[PDB]
């Protein structure tokens, strides 16, 4: 329980500058990359993601 | 000769950046004011002691800090085309 | 001390690694090593350093055939010091630990307990002043008194 | 210039309301305060001079300060009615002189006594031996009416200092009509 | 008039640390300074203050003198940096005031219409909530004697706003906080009897002492009147206090029943979920 | 020439004035001045903190008034402690306390008069209460950029100070600046009373007054407040009695929550406060 | 120290904040939340209160940069 309040600190640090986005895959690519379209933004294409 | 130095001293006061406009939506507490920028984003901030809390009111045009994003000065109303709607001129009368 | 090594603050975790370091250095206990494995993995900087020196005292004069973690650790000492991303603090005790294992050309070790049953005071005094090496850097030289020779001397008599 | 801090004591006792001094002791001693404050101004700029009332309950109207505007402001409408108090009138000046910023400035006190005092000889001898230890030098100028050819105060000044101390000078006014500005002529020329 | 006052730990500390200023140079007497208050309502509040050099001669044991020019300059600086702050009165560290302190108020009464003097204590000992607050008023008397000025007690409380609570709570690092519901009410429950006793016991020893020594007055007038008021309450049954018994217990009736109501529910969720998570989780591992 | 680890000793009186002067200036950044004594290069202490008057131009190198300093120093010379000033501090209310181009402009002015002149930043906002908060900075020499910039000795406090890092803006000051450690000192006597002052604040004056007023409360409207608790115990429990049945539907504790769940702990704690303050009746009212 | 840790989770970020619209919680410990900037963000939920104030749709106040639910 003392470790969870510390975990919130580090996790805050990773989500502080950019947090994390919400993507929408329009198509997947042969190079392991994945065409992703964000609602406010333009379309991207991004890769593995080993998990 | 000295009037110039008066102007240059005015520049020293111009080293203070213009504040950012906004509106007052509500206020959650005295240190939590629910505000919105004229550009769309909404915020909750406290403020300094130079305000009168009752004078704030919802739906109020205010100016915010560039960092704290909080009210320092405020103005009631502004409109650009109005004075131009009042600037019409016509002779007569006669 | 297994449960104190899990404490929330790394200060008690540091003292807790040091306890196992200085007390078990005259022994080849593997349980102490097992509790000092996760200590170098803590995200805190200096606690990892503590694990380096403690693990250096458990392996004095003990080769790989003693405990299987000797080479495991010896690659870690050089790995942490050749990586620029790591903290300078943590990589201080790395080369320092390489000095512990290699002290005297591997020929000497530290012994707080003679076989006679009495404690060796230059050993104890040296190491206890060596506890805090940050506060005074020349205090790291008092550890040289803790080094004792391990040898078989077959001198018959006189010269 | 010599470094010191002078403390003036204006006489508001009920015996100063008479017009024996021309035109009245209030304006007579007021002009005395003007000449001494301008004298300290011409001496050194660092020397500061406050005032203290001796009659009734002693109160410091103006704390020690180098400007005389406040002093001249308090000389007016002072309402000079009460009984003179002497034994505490030197000690108050010493009290404001222990709070002084400068330790180089010597402790100096001037006071005007225009009324008889009920202080016993033993009290004044105790304060004399005390001011010797505190080294404080007090220059008194006697005004008004008192015991003819004032004795207790004269011997007080002589026994307060010694060797030399050149020193504390007590100038007693002779019983005759004269302008006050002419009475301050002898003390302002030499102590 | 004034009801209660609020003194912050910041200004209080500002008295104590000045006691360290004159502590090394000594010697006698006590720290005397002028208090800066903030008045937002009938309730009084203190924020900051400033010390003033003060010395009391002994001859002359009733002689008191303050620095007026220094007062002007320092109060002008604090009025410059803070427009809301102003002098509400003065303060001294006591520990007990002297008869001479009556005129000290009369001096600065030209600065403030009503100047409240606040005693404080630099060395905490006894008997409870620290400091003190006095207001200067004239109640005359039924005797027709000339008007006597006696200071009246004003209840004081320690408080703060926001930032001043931060440092105060941060620097302690000593005792649990609070904790409400368990150790906040019981500790103060013993505090009620303890601080009630010692207050009553020191003062009740005073009452027995006042007639032997300390006469006059002492007693009279204020003593006998409050004496009979103390004899106004015995105070128990007969009668109706007998009838409060079973309704107090009856207020405990539903409370014990609600207690036992949720006690079984706690045991419910805990035992059910844990025994399942015990044996059913262990059976898959081995 | 000699660079070592540094340490700041703060006084209980100092921090309290810091956060106050900073609170009154929000949002606008204020200008304070640090007061204390230089004992050596590797240690420093701040024994006092005094506030400067605000100006319409704001924080600037010219914001320090020399005549104001000589006056204030008059008031401090006649005080028991006439110690020389040491450095300056300024509040940074709305951000993460990074030194700006205005702060550096007054750093080189203090480094010529004072050898160290520790730069301190204090903000009430970034911390609720129990944080150590504040901050501290030091200007490294920019003309040394050709030689080794990498001390110190006794790197312990250096390691704990540079951590956590903690975002980016904080790291943007590693160059041209380096922080300096802060540690409290006691002064435990006055600290002991300072605890008991706030704690006793909740307690009563006579201590028999507000507890007996809570005894007047012990029957108010407390039978009605116990009817408030009775409605929470009916309304929360008849919907928390469907939960043991719903656990069989979802099988078993998968998310969830509802809620409407628990909350009886606070009800029992308030009822326990009621019964204890009510148990004081038989103690107080009787004798 | 645990009661002292509660102040560590309340400490960040205190004031000020930026409003957004809560969308939904993808699971325990992290959620997706629409910002007033008009962007949905995968964002952690504060370890203190994850539950009763969540609701399907509600205006939620977030830190400026971290967009962290409080
Ligand atoms: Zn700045």
């Amino acid at each position: 329980l003392n470790a969870k309040v510390r975990l919130l600190r580090e996790e805050l640090q990773l989500l502080q500058e950019q947090g994390s986005y919400v993507g929408e895959v329009v198509r997947a690519m042969d190079k392991k990359k994945v065409l992703v379209k964000v609602h406010p933004e333009g379309k991207f294409v991004v890769d593995v993601d080993k998990n | 000769t000295k009037q110039y130095e008066k102007s240059e001293n005015d520049l020293k006061a111009l080293q203070s950046v213009g504040q950012i406009v906004g509106e007052v939506l509500k206020q959650l507490t005295e240190e939590k004011f629910i505000v919105k920028a004229t550009n769309g984003p909404r915020y909750v901030v406290g403020c300094r002691r130079q305000l009168d809390k009752s004078k704030l009111k919802p739906g109020t045009r205010v100016a915010l800090d560039m960092t704290t994003l909080t009210i320092m000065r405020y103005l009631p109303r502004e409109v650009d085309p109005l004075v131009y709607n009042m600037s019409h001129e016509d002779p007569g009368n006669v | 001390v297994s449960l104190l090594s899990e404490s929330y603050n790394p200060h008690v975790r540091y003292g807790a690694a040091m306890a196992l370091g200085i007390c078990c250095a005259g022994t080849g206990n593997k349980e102490a090593i097992n509790l000092l494995e996760p200590m170098t993995n803590d995200p805190v900087n200096y606690v990892r350093q503590g694990a380096l020196i403690a693990s250096a005292l458990i392996m004095i004069q003990q080769t790989e055939i003693t405990c299987p973690k000797v080479n495991q650790f010896r690659q870690l000492y050089s790995k942490v010091i050749n990586d620029k991303h790591d903290d300078v603090m943590a990589k201080f005790g790395a080369i320092l630990a390489q000095g512990i294992l290699d002290a005297g050309g591997h020929n000497v070790t530290i012994s707080l307990q003679s076989r006679t049953g009495h404690t060796h005071m230059p050993s104890v005094v040296g190491v206890l002043v060596f506890t805090q090496f940050w506060f005074w850097f020349p205090l790291s030289h008092f550890l040289s008194l803790a080094y004792t020779p391990t040898c078989v001397i077959g001198l018959n008599k006189d010269l | 210039m010599v470094l010191e801090s002078t403390m003036v004591c204006v006489d508001n006792s009920e015996y100063m309301r008479n017009g024996d001094f021309l035109p009245t002791r209030l304006q007579a001693q007021q002009d005395a305060v003007n000449i001494v404050c301008h004298s300290k101004t011409r001496s050194n700029p660092e020397n500061n001079v406050g005032l203290i009332t001796l009659a009734n309950d002693c109160e410091v109207l103006t704390t020690l300060t180098p400007d005389t505007g406040r002093i001249l402001s308090k000389l007016h409408t002072v309402q000079p009615k009460g009984k003179i108090t002497f034994c505490t009138g030197i000690r108050v000046a010493h009290l404001a002189l222990k709070h002084r910023q400068g330790k180089n400035h010597k402790m100096r006190i001037i006071a005007f006594v225009g009324s008889p005092v009920e202080d016993n000889e033993k009290d004044l001898v105790k304060l004399a031996k005390r001011l010797k230890k505190e080294k404080v030098n007090v220059d008194i100028i006697n005004f008004g009416e008192e015991e003819v050819n004032t004795e207790k105060l004269t011997a007080f000044v002589n026994t307060l200092n010694g060797k030399d101390g050149t020193g504390s000078h007590l100038v007693t006014v002779p019983p005759g009509p004269s302008l006050a500005d002419a009475l301050i002529s002898s003390p302002i020329l030499a102590g | 008039a004034v009801q209660k006052v609020v003194v912050h730990p910041l200004v209080l500390l500002s008295v104590v640390d000045h006691f360290n200023r004159i502590g090394k140079v000594g010697n006698q007497k006590r720290v005397v300074g002028v208090l800066l208050g903030s008045w937002q309502k009938k309730v009084l509040d203190v924020s900051n203050s400033f010390a003033v050099p003060f010395d009391e001669d002994d001859k002359d044991d009733s002689v008191w003198f303050l620095d007026h020019d220094y007062l002007e300059n320092m109060y002008g600086m604090f009025k410059k940096v803070n427009a809301r702050e102003r002098i509400v009165g003065w303060y001294h560290t006591g520990p007990k005031l002297h008869k001479n302190d009556i005129a000290i108020n009369e001096l600065m009464k030209r600065y403030c219409p009503n100047s409240v003097l606040v005693i404080i204590d630099v060395k905490p000992k006894d008997l409870g909530l620290p400091t003190e607050a006095y207001i200067s008023v004239e109640e005359v008397h039924d005797d027709g004697t000339p008007t006597s000025k006696t200071f009246e007690h004003v209840t004081s409380e320690i408080g703060a706003e926001e930032a001043e609570e931060v440092g105060v709570e941060h620097l302690l690092r000593d005792i649990k906080d609070t904790t409400v519901g368990t150790l906040s009410q019981r500790i103060t429950n013993q505090v009620h009897g303890l601080k009630g006793l010692n207050s009553k016991l020191l003062d009740i020893r005073s009452y027995l002492e006042k007639v032997a020594t300390g006469k006059l007055p002492i007693n009279h007038q204020i003593i006998y009147q409050l004496q009979d008021v103390f004899n106004l309450l015995p105070d128990v049954s007969l009668q109706e206090f007998v009838k409060a018994f079973y309704l107090k217990t009856n207020d405990q009736m539903v409370v014990v029943y609600l207690a036992s109501l949720i006690r079984s529910v706690v045991a419910l969720h805990n035992l059910i979920n844990n025994k399942i998570a015990n044996r059913d989780a262990e059976k898959k591992e081995g | 020439a000699v660079d070592t680890a540094e340490q700041v000793y703060i006084s209980s009186l100092a921090l309290l004035k810091m956060l106050k002067h900073g609170r009154a200036g929000v949002p606008m950044e204020v200008m304070g001045l640090m007061l204390g004594e230089f004992v050596d290069d590797y240690t420093v202490r701040v024994i006092d903190v005094f506030a400067m008057p605000q100006s319409g131009t704001g924080v600037s190198v010219e914001a320090v008034d020399p005549v104001f300093q000589a006056k204030m120093l008059d008031m401090l010379k006649q005080t028991g402690r006439p110690e020389m000033v040491v450095g300056w501090y300024h509040s940074h209310p709305g951000f993460g306390c990074w030194l700006s181009g205005v702060d550096i402009n007054t750093q080189q002015s203090f480094e010529a008069l004072s050898e160290r002149a520790v730069a301190v930043v204090v903000d009430p906002i970034q911390s609720v209460k129990g944080k150590v908060v504040i901050d501290a900075f030091r200007l490294i020499n920019a003309n040394m950029m050709v030689l080794g910039h990498e001390p110190r000795q006794t790197t312990s406090n250096l390691g704990h100070l540079n951590k956590p890092s903690i975002q980016a803006l904080i790291h943007g000051l590693n160059r041209h600046y380096y922080s300096i450690t802060i540690n409290y000192r006691k002064n435990e006597l006055e600290q002991k009373m300072l605890l008991n002052l706030h704690k006793k604040s909740w307690m009563e004056g006579l201590t028999l007054q507000d507890y007996s007023e809570h005894c007047k409360h012990n029957e108010s409207v407390v039978k009605e407040m116990l009817e408030l608790a009775k409605n929470y115990n009916k309304a929360v429990e008849e919907e928390d009695k469907m939960t043991p049945e719903q656990l069989a539907i979802k099988n078993v504790g998968k998310q969830d929550p509802k809620r409407h769940l628990e909350e009886h702990v606070d009800v029992l704690m308030t009822s326990n406060i009621v019964q204890c303050l009510a148990a004081m009746l038989d103690t107080v009212v009787f004798k | 120290e645990f009661l002292h840790a509660q102040e560590e989770v309340k400490r960040i970020q205190s004031i000020p904040l930026v409003i957004g619209q809560f969308l939904e919680a993808v699971d325990q410990n992290t959620a997706i939340v629409g910002s007033t900037t008009g962007s949905n963000y995968y964002v952690r939920i504060l370890s203190t209160i994850d539950r009763e104030l969540l609701k399907p749709n509600a205006s939620v106040a977030l830190h400026k940069h971290s967009n962290a639910l409080v």
